[PDB]
RNA sequence: UUGGAUAUGCCAUAUAAAGCGCUUUCGAAGAGUCGAGUUGUUUGGGAAUGCAGCUCUAAAUGGGUGGUAAAUUUCAUCUAA
RNA sequence: UUGACCUCAAAUCAGGUAGGACUACGCGCUGAACUUAAGCAUAUCAAUAAGCGCAGGAAAAGAAAAUAACCAUGAUUCCCUCAGUAACGGCGAGUGAAGCGGGAAAAGCUCAAAUUUGAAAUCUGGCAACAUUUCUUUUGUUGUCCGAGUUGUAAUUUCAA
């Protein structure tokens, strides 16, 4: 095994960006907290959002 | 007169005071 | 200043008075050892211009050198080898004579730097050179502030590492295009690197 | 040996090329050294600014020469013009470039307003605090670590807005102009070999 | 052609100014001093026999054969005729 | 030397005239750049020259010098006297500039 | 322990030194080195790219360089040893 | 005859300095072959390995005898780009830079060639005094002798002047 083997590798900024949204998408979804492991059956609220 | 002599002039008249 | 009369002076080296001093002092460097210490320069301008001051600390050596090619020191001239690499007697030596003879003084003399050297002499047989070196622990080339540079460890032995005017003349250090090859181990590494970013 | 579709290869790579593989794995450590060393020097330096004023010059091609960038340092006819001495500009912070020259007064100009601006917003403590001499400000208080980009920007030629259609340009033939030039500076060094051997045949 | 890219006087016109000779092109005036000592050390010297070999040519009128050995000699045929044209000075002052 | 300035600054220190009470030195020139240069600028008089200059061409351009500018020159015996003369060891050329009115 | 400021104390001969400004002025500037030929060795440098050996050896607006050799004439640029 | 000077010697003379190791990275010298070209001699491997010399915490390079041909840039180094390009090559295998442009970092200078000439103004050392300390371990100052130095040490100047 070589240390000039590639180990970091690039993703199109437009392509990181699109992943963040759709992942903020996806926290806004009660269904998918629950299916990913979140213990959410008693939250009053999605998203939850508290004051400053 | 010669002007680095007056330089030492005053040089020397420190060392005496 | 006489200085001025002895720099054009010296350009004028076929002249008859030259010739005629060339040839007294050839005969006289001969009769001398191969290294022997100068006790005045002989071309005190010249010495001066390049960068000997005539005081404590300074010294000044003459060196005759053998001129002409390299001889490949390989046993009866054999080289067990690809043809073009056969050649045994015209090849030339990468550093001047005048390199030669600053690095077989700088031996001669461990305890001093060499500052700089000039030609002054030649025959048939040998180049006759004058080198400058200077006293690094003496105090008066410590307490001067136009000298105190040699003191530095970083300048032990400046001829043997390529570091004198002829040092650099001969590895081709230069500003421009002509040289391209510059410090050849730095260009020929700069390149043949291969920069892998994490990145790619 | 060479089947396959594409282009013939070229990898240069005949040499020991591993002995001198060059990784970027200390990438992120260089950045925070160099960051860690900006801060450093930035603390260390004093209210002066962690960048000295750069001059206003245009790039030495065709392909450039329609851009401004940073140039060096300032000339000593630049300096002259805006009334500083070229052994105080580097005291006060104003780089000096012995080598370059104004060939062209806009070039001169541009680069003495921004060591007019430069001036006029530089406060100069004085060597011995309490007693301003020459050029030295009276108050120090309000000195401050600021950006001299922000003080004094690079700022770029832009072309102008739309201009009216005189009758000079609407009689141009741009086209016909670009080829009687190239041909006249073509063959302008033969009419002056003829007008020569005309002479001495005359 | 002024601000046409092609022709004679190609590029942009910007005013024009008039800059200062700087001291490193004064390199290459002949100086009263120089001239001086230069004219001691050749009365003190003399020529070389080469020198002395092209001013005999000069003086037997080969210039051409003259020109041929300053330029075998020299290098370069612009040393060689700035050597002649020194020379023959030179002879021209005797003469005087 | 030493004792002309130390007297002149005890005249300073009691506040006279020291720029007139001492008296322009009468002395030869010598150092070869500072004899080649007075005769150069004609203030040079006579001009002695050592004999046996180790390297010649320091002193073989001098009577061709010389005898341009017009000033009298003669080559003397030996460095060494034209050193005692001057205080030092070695004198390869000394210069005489002005004299007192007896010696003229 | 060190750093840069600050409070004053003392020692400090500006009898000095320095920047700037105009000169009808003057302005020294590195040689067996540059350059040339040649032979090696180098370079992407191809009518030699650098270096070295040998031979020849400058000059004073001179000497470099402007990536096709030569002579010639201009122009830029730079100021080696 | 005594002397002066030059040159060259001696001393377990007074005080210093050099080597050796290390060598990852620095500067040089010296220098191959296997290998590739489906053979092989130019070439390639490679201006590499081995050999040798000399450094530092970096080294080297460096304030243009530099580019460019522009409206011009402006010490060096490194990065990206130029660019697998111009070019070199039994024009085969192969090899192969630079100017620009963007960035990191920026910092400039010193002599030689000048008559201080109404003043060798310069400096090592011996001695004695003080002072100072990362330090009784360090580093200087002042005086006074001997010397060095006019065959040139200071001051002044470096072409940007």
């Amino acid at each position: 095994t070589k240390t000039w083997r590639k180990w970091h590798v690039k993703v199109n900024q437009n392509e990181k960006r699109y992943a963040i949204a759709s992942a903020v998408a996806a926290s806004g979804v009660p269904s998918l907290l629950l299916a990913r492991g979140h213990r959410i059956e008693e939250i009053p609220e999605v998203p939850l959002v508290v004051d400053d | 007169p010669s002007k680095h002599e007056q330089k030492r002039i005053l040089q020397l008249a420190y060392a005496i005071r | 200043g006489a200085y001025k009369y002895l720099e054009e002076l010296a350009k004028k080296k076929q002249s008859d008075v030259n010739l005629f001093l060339s040839r007294v002092r050839a005969w006289e460097y001969r009769q001398m050892n191969v290294i022997h210490r100068a006790s005045r320069p002989s071309r005190p301008d010249k010495a001066r211009r390049l960068g000997y001051k005539a005081k404590q600390g300074y010294v000044i050596y003459r060196i005759r050198v053998r001129r002409g090619g390299r001889k490949r020191p390989v046993p009866k001239g054999q080289t067990y080898g690809k043809p073009v690499h056969q050649g045994v007697n015209h090849l030339k030596y990468q550093r001047s004579a005048r390199c030669t003879a600053e690095e077989r003084v700088g031996r001669y003399c461990s305890n001093l730097r060499v500052l700089n050297s000039y030609w002054v002499n030649q025959d048939a047989t040998y180049k006759f050179f004058e080198v400058i070196l200077v006293d690094p622990s003496h105090k008066a080339i410590r307490r001067d502030p136009r000298i105190n540079w040699i003191v530095n460890p970083v300048h032990k032995h400046r001829e043997s590492r390529g570091l004198t005017s002829i040092g650099k003349k001969s590895r081709g250090i230069g500003k421009g295009h002509r040289f391209n090859n510059s410090p050849q181990h730095a260009t020929w590494l700069r390149h043949n690197t291969l920069s892998l970013r994490r990145y790619r | 040996a060479i089947h396959v579709k594409g282009q013939l290869p070229n990898a240069h790579f005949h040499k020991d090329w591993q002995r001198y593989v060059k990784t970027w794995f200390n990438q992120p450590g260089r950045k925070l050294r160099r960051r860690q060393a900006r801060q450093t020097k930035a603390a260390k330096i004093a209210p002066r600014p962690v960048e000295a004023i750069r001059p206003a010059v245009k790039p030495p091609t065709i392909r450039y020469n329609m851009k401004v960038r940073a140039g060096r340092g300032f000339t000593l006819e630049e300096l002259k013009a805006a009334g500083v001495s070229r052994r105080v500009a580097s005291t006060i912070g104003i780089p000096v470039d012995h080598r370059r020259r104004n060939r062209s007064e806009e070039s001169l100009q541009r680069n003495v307003e921004r060591i007019k601006v430069y001036l006029a917003h530089l406060i100069v403590f004085p060597r011995k605090a309490g007693q301003p001499k020459k050029g030295d400000a009276t108050d120090v208080s309000g000195a401050e670590q600021t950006d001299v980009a922000a003080v004094l920007p690079i700022t770029q030629e832009a072309v102008e807005e739309a201009k009216p259609i005189t009758e000079e340009a609407k009689n141009f033939n741009a086209f016909s102009t670009l080829s009687n030039e190239r041909a006249y500076a073509r063959y302008a060094g033969a009419r002056a070999a003829f007008q020569k051997k005309r002479a001495e045949e005359a | 052609a002024p601000g046409l890219v092609v022709g004679l006087n190609k590029g942009k016109t910007l005013t024009k100014r008039q800059l200062p000779e700087r001291p490193s092109r004064r390199k290459g005036h002949l100086s009263k001093r120089t001239a001086f000592v230069r004219s001691i050390v050749r009365e003190v010297a003399g020529f070389a026999p080469y020198e002395r070999r092209v001013m005999e040519l000069i003086r037997n009128s080969q210039d051409k054969r003259a020109r041929k050995l300053a330029k075998k000699r020299l290098g370069t045929l612009k040393r060689a005729k700035g050597k002649i044209e020194e020379l023959t000075s030179v002879i021209q002052s005797s003469r005087l | 030397k030493k004792q002309r300035l130390v007297a002149e600054a005890e005249a300073v220190a009691n506040g006279k005239s020291a720029q007139d009470v001492s008296k322009k030195p009468y002395n030869v020139k010598y150092g070869l750049n500072h004899v080649v240069a007075l005769i150069e600028a004609k203030k040079a008089k006579l001009v002695l020259i050592a004999s046996d200059v180790d390297p010649i061409e320091l002193v073989v351009f001098l009577p061709a010098l010389c005898k341009k500018m017009g000033v009298p020159y003669a080559i003397v015996k030996n460095k060494a006297r034209l050193g005692t003369v001057i205080h030092q060891k070695t004198a390869a050329v000394l210069a005489v500039t002005e004299v007192r009115e007896e010696d003229k």
